[PDB]
RNA sequence: GCGAUGAUCUACCCAUGGGUGGGUACAAAUGGCAGUCUGACAAGU
């Protein structure tokens, strides 16, 4: 979710596709300034079954 | 938020009746209504029904009112009369009706209301209407007790002065002065004062032909010069007097002149002059009656003035 | 004296080196400048901790009561036995009063014109107490407590 | 919306292209549209299925 | 193909095209909040409905000191199913702000989702007359609009103007007659309402009667002076 | 009694709505029932509205006052659902009811009459 | 803008007097009557139906 | 019936693309402008175009 | 330093720069067409 996010997570998408261009920084203060409104766990995990299906 | 309950007034078929007023009886727990029907209602509120119907008089009752007890409720018409309702005899309580008991007449014109008190100190209600006078009766003996009829006209404030210099008086009311030389008696003149739109309250002309007239907001200031039959005023004008209120106004001289003005705040003009004063302690009643500690009256001699307050309190300034 | 006032970026008490004729004074010299800023800065600020569901609470309980960041500073504000306080609401005022400290403070009388000087002049109080632009959290704020208070 | 809608509605919800064709061309109405697979018409047998 | 142009305020445009029409520049582009029209020409613009939004029929009607300004802060009393609000968002721009408010519900989650796609909307979901819920959220309004059927037009707005609107501020009020005297004439109404807001501390500019667009509605106008 | 219709009449209200509505329904200018002033309410034809504040669950034409602000169009409830139906004429509880357009009835005054009222409570 | 709208009321009213003769077709204890300005109407006898 | 459900449905056709074109169309602002001044000077020396 | 393993051949402006017009394949949408059935009897005896 939007929230458990953290400089490790930075340093974690960092080992992820790049936080030299920012983005790590970027999406870590949208995500503290988050605006979306945060939705029910089960569509946390299911749509995480989703991702984890357009990826595969 | 909610409206529960209604009744209707017995009508009247020529016109559009309308029920004039309504009160609320505490002891049993009833209200009391007078309608132009002509027509006094008892209704008991629980229920919301009627217990007492009587045709009291010809023409629309006006005002009720009743005693702490609720054994006497007086009516007050328009066609002059008041009526009093009767419940203290034992079985007429015990069983809860009423009885027209007396009426009765004596106000001149037509009665426009009724309110009532009672104490051990006294016992009367009090009717006033269009004949400018209020009658003060006893509430326990109304078909006993004798009225007493208190007039139309009270010259506590007054509402006219006359100068001996050159013979003459001037009156006032609304915007209005109409002055009177006599000699047979001749009038002069006559001031609606265009500008201001209160009751003029203290207005006055010393020995000659000065005036001044004075309102609680703004006050004014003239000079009169005789051309004859006629005369011809003048508006004189200070800033001072047009922004300061006045409760009292009074001439030392045909130029210095003093104000008392509802703070209680005096001053002496030459046509700022301020004089001093003596504080008043406050009790009980002085907390709850804001003006009894308020100047009452102002007198001058020519040269020293004489200031008389609420609390009996007298005292003397040199200017 | 001391004044107190809640904001979205904590809780700020300002020092008054007195009130009603400070009311005046300040009305009619039009202090609603920096410079009134700086005559009166601050007497202590308490920044909230950052879970929006505590600040949410902490509305909902400042609605209803005392909140618990603010028992954590009345229990430091005082001085002596009685230090003047001003505050905004007849209500907290109230709760103020009842609560264990037992100390002066005067209602949420005519400084209306005080308590909204202070808040135009906390936009230079951002550089004194709150380092940043607050407009932002007081976004997430509201929308949060829009929701909370409808059921959502 | 779905409850601001009346009853008949959400009974013809589905065939709205037919019920529109036999309005303006006068002819009858359906009765069915998207309620069909509701299993207790799926028990309902033909009249029965309409009422 | 299609001429836009700008008005007497910053902000309000009108297209010349097939047509003329009132219309304001979407931050948010090409999303219909309430399935209003839309025109490009390139950048994206969003048009107005009068008879759906009270200070749009203003507009039309003209009003010089409507201080609704693009770099400004304004308090929006009766901000109900998010359509107007959305518009003075939309006019004051992203550094404008616009201080919504609601009491009833349904409009109340109709405007959540109009925040949840605008940034520049702020809602507050609570008493009208109970300005405290949001004196301690809301800050230094410079500029209030108020469409509400409360007949204390005067003291919600007195109330909350004295604890928001800074000083020589502006205030903009909606009177519908026939909600709060639906006897005597609109014009005694709102001449009455005026001396009211007169003794509560408004200087009255400028009223317009809405007259061709809705029934018996004024919008006054009036600035904030030496007030608080 | 029950808090969720805002706007309820008293006996009075009550006894003029009951009583325009029997002449109406004995004219048949009147639908009934909380489906068909729903759709009259869209036609744009429905007159005004009553409702039955005894329905249980009430939200079941809880429903309409949406579309009433909408449309501007005066709705009110009475209190007794059993007297909606008596009085409507029928067989049934009736929760609810609209009063139709029609200029060649001998009840134009009366109708204006009623949601004089009924404007007068609601605003 | 201006046939639309009367275009409209036109048919509202055939719709009207269409329904109206539909009602004079279902059911109950019909009355004609011919009011003053010489047009027709139907009021029904006080009767609830079953 | 069937006759009434037709004509009802062109109604409501003409009907909301009336309300349609309306939207989509403006009107002109006939309403009154009465002006405050604070003296009777001002009002006489007043003058729109200044 | 040619070719049957294939030669040749299938809208308007501002002088190999920009602006206009049309024609096919793919996507977009709260564009359109385009409008949400009727309204008291029925079944058993």
């Amino acid at each position: 979710d939007k929230a458990s996010l953290n400089d490790d997570s930075l340093h974690d998408l960092a080992a992820l596709l790049n936080e030299d261009s920012g983005i790590a920084q970027r999406v870590i203060d949208n995500a503290r300034i988050s605006m979306g409104q945060d939705i029910s766990e089960t569509d946390m995990e299911n749509v995480c079954v989703f991702a984890q299906r357009v990826a595969s | 938020g909610r409206l529960l309950h209604t009744m209707k007034v017995d009508k009247a078929k020529k016109e559009s009746t309308l029920v004039w007023s309504v009160i609320y009886l505490p002891r049993t727990d009833q209200i009391a209504s007078g309608d132009s029907t002509g027509s006094i209602k008892f209704w008991d509120f629980q229920f919301a029904t009627l217990n007492q119907s009587f045709k009291a008089h010809d023409a629309d009752v006006l005002c009720l009112t009743t005693d702490t007890d609720n054994n006497y409720v007086f009516s007050a018409g328009v066609d002059r009369k008041i009526f009093q309702f009767s419940q203290n005899t034992n079985k007429s309580q015990k069983n809860n009706r009423w009885v027209n008991s007396s009426n009765r007449l004596l106000h001149g014109n037509d009665i426009r209301a009724i309110c009532a008190y009672q104490s051990k100190g006294a016992d009367f209600l009090v009717s006033g209407g269009v004949e400018k006078t209020l009658v003060i009766n006893s509430l326990t003996s109304f078909s006993n007790g004798n009225y007493r009829k208190m007039p139309t006209v009270e010259p506590y404030s007054k509402n006219v002065l006359v100068n001996k210099e050159q013979r003459l008086v001037v009156s006032w009311s609304e915007s209005t002065v109409k002055i009177w030389t006599m000699g047979n008696y001749k009038l002069v003149c006559k001031l609606t004062l265009k500008d201001d739109q209160n009751i003029s309250t203290c207005s006055l002309s010393p020995d000659g032909q000065v005036l001044v007239v004075g309102r609680p907001s703004t006050t004014k200031v003239f000079h009169l010069q005789p051309v004859g039959n006629k005369l011809k005023v003048t508006k004189l004008d200070n800033d001072l007097l047009l922004r300061t209120s006045t409760k009292l106004v009074k001439f030392i001289d045909n130029s210095k002149i003093v104000i008392c003005s509802c703070e209680d705040d005096v001053f002496i003009v030459d046509l700022p002059q301020e004089v001093e004063l003596l504080e008043v302690t406050s009790t009980k009643s002085s907390i709850k009656v804001p003006y009894i500690n308020r100047i009452n009256h102002l007198e001058v001699d020519q040269n020293i003035a004489v200031i008389s307050r609420g609390c009996g309190v007298v005292d003397i300034l040199d200017l | 004296a001391y004044v107190l006032t809640e904001t979205s970026a904590g809780y700020a008490l300002l020092k008054a080196s007195d009130k009603i004729y400070k009311s005046s004074s300040l009305i009619q010299d039009l202090d609603s400048s920096d410079k009134v800023l700086k005559e009166f800065k601050i007497a202590a600020f308490s920044k909230f901790n950052s879970a929006a569901n505590a600040l949410e609470e902490a509305n909902s309980i400042i609605e209803g009561k005392v909140s618990s960041q603010l028992e954590k500073l009345l229990e430091e504000i005082k001085k002596d036995k009685k230090s003047t306080l001003i505050v905004s609401e007849t209500k907290l005022a109230n709760a103020i009063n009842k609560l264990g400290l037992n100390f002066n403070v005067v209602s949420d009388a005519v400084t209306l014109d005080i308590y909204r000087a202070i808040k135009e002049y906390l936009p230079e109080l951002l550089p004194g107490m709150s380092d940043n632009d607050l407009s932002k959290m007081s976004l997430g704020l509201a929308h949060s407590i829009g929701r909370h208070k409808l059921k959502f | 919306s779905l409850a601001k809608s009346p009853a008949s509605t959400i009974q013809i919800l589905g065939a709205e292209k037919a019920l529109f064709r036999a309005l303006k061309t006068k002819h009858d109405t359906p009765k069915y549209g998207l309620l069909y697979h509701a299993s207790l018409v799926g028990q309902a047998t033909g009249k029965n299925k309409g009422k | 193909k299609v001429v836009i142009e700008p008005h007497r305020h910053a902000g309000v445009y009108i297209a010349r095209g097939k047509e003329d029409l009132l219309v304001t520049k979407n931050m948010a582009p090409g999303e219909s909040v309430y399935g209003e029209k839309r025109i490009s020409v390139k950048v994206e613009y969003r048009v107005w409905n009068p008879f759906r939004s009270k200070l749009a029929a203003g507009i039309m009607g003209g009003l010089d000191e409507l201080f609704i300004a693009p770099g400004k802060k304004v308090l929006y009393l009766g901000a109900a199913s998010g359509t107007s609000v959305s518009h003075v968002s939309d006019v004051v721009g992203p550094e404008g702000v616009v201080y919504a408010v609601e009491f009833s519900h349904r409009p109340g989650r109709e405007l959540i989702s109009m925040a949840k796609k605008r940034p520049n909307i702020i809602p507050i979901i609570e008493d009208a007359r109970h300005p405290q819920k949001y004196r301690m959220l809301i800050g230094m309004v410079d500029c209030v609009f108020a469409d509400v059927a409360q007949p204390d037009q005067a003291r919600i707005i007195a109330l909350n103007s004295h604890m928001f609107l800074k000083d020589q501020g502006g205030v903009v009020i909606s009177i519908k007659a026939n909600c709060i005297d639906s006897t005597v004439d609109a014009e005694t109404v709102f001449a009455r309402e005026v001396q009211k807001l007169r003794e509560e501390r408004i200087k009255p500019l400028e009223q317009l009667t809405l007259e061709p667009y809705e029934r018996d509605h004024c919008i006054v106008v009036g600035r904030y002076m030496r007030s608080g | 009694p029950n808090p969720k219709a805002f706007p309820l009449a008293d006996a009075a209200l009550t006894q003029q709505i009951l009583d325009v509505v029997q002449q109406a329904a004995n004219l048949r200018q009147l639908k009934k029932g909380a489906n068909e002033a729903t759709k009259t309410l869209n036609r744009g034809i429905s007159e005004f509205i009553i409702m039955a504040a005894d329905c249980e669950p009430i939200e079941i034409l809880l429903h309409l006052p949406l579309l009433c602000e909408d449309k501007n169009v005066p709705y009110v409830f009475v209190p007794s659902r059993v007297a909606l139906g008596r009085a409507c004429g029928v067989s049934r509880p009736v929760i609810a009811a609209s009063i139709t357009t029609n200029d060649a009835s001998a009840i134009k005054t009366q109708i204006y009459a009623v949601k004089d009222k009924i404007e007068t409570l609601l605003i | 803008v201006k046939q639309h709208l009367q275009r409209e009321t036109q048919l509202k009213q055939v719709q009207q007097r269409m329904d109206a003769q539909r009602e004079l077709l279902k059911k109950g204890s019909k009355k004609k009557i011919v009011d003053s300005s010489g047009k027709i109407s139907f009021k029904w006898k006080k009767q609830r139906k079953r | 019936t069937q006759d009434s459900n037709y004509v009802r449905t062109l109604r409501q056709i003409e009907l909301k693309k009336l309300e349609k074109g309306a939207k989509q169309l403006m009107f002109k602002s006939s309403g009154n402008h009465t002006i405050f001044v604070d003296s009777r000077e001002k009002m006489n020396e007043f003058t729109p175009e200044k």
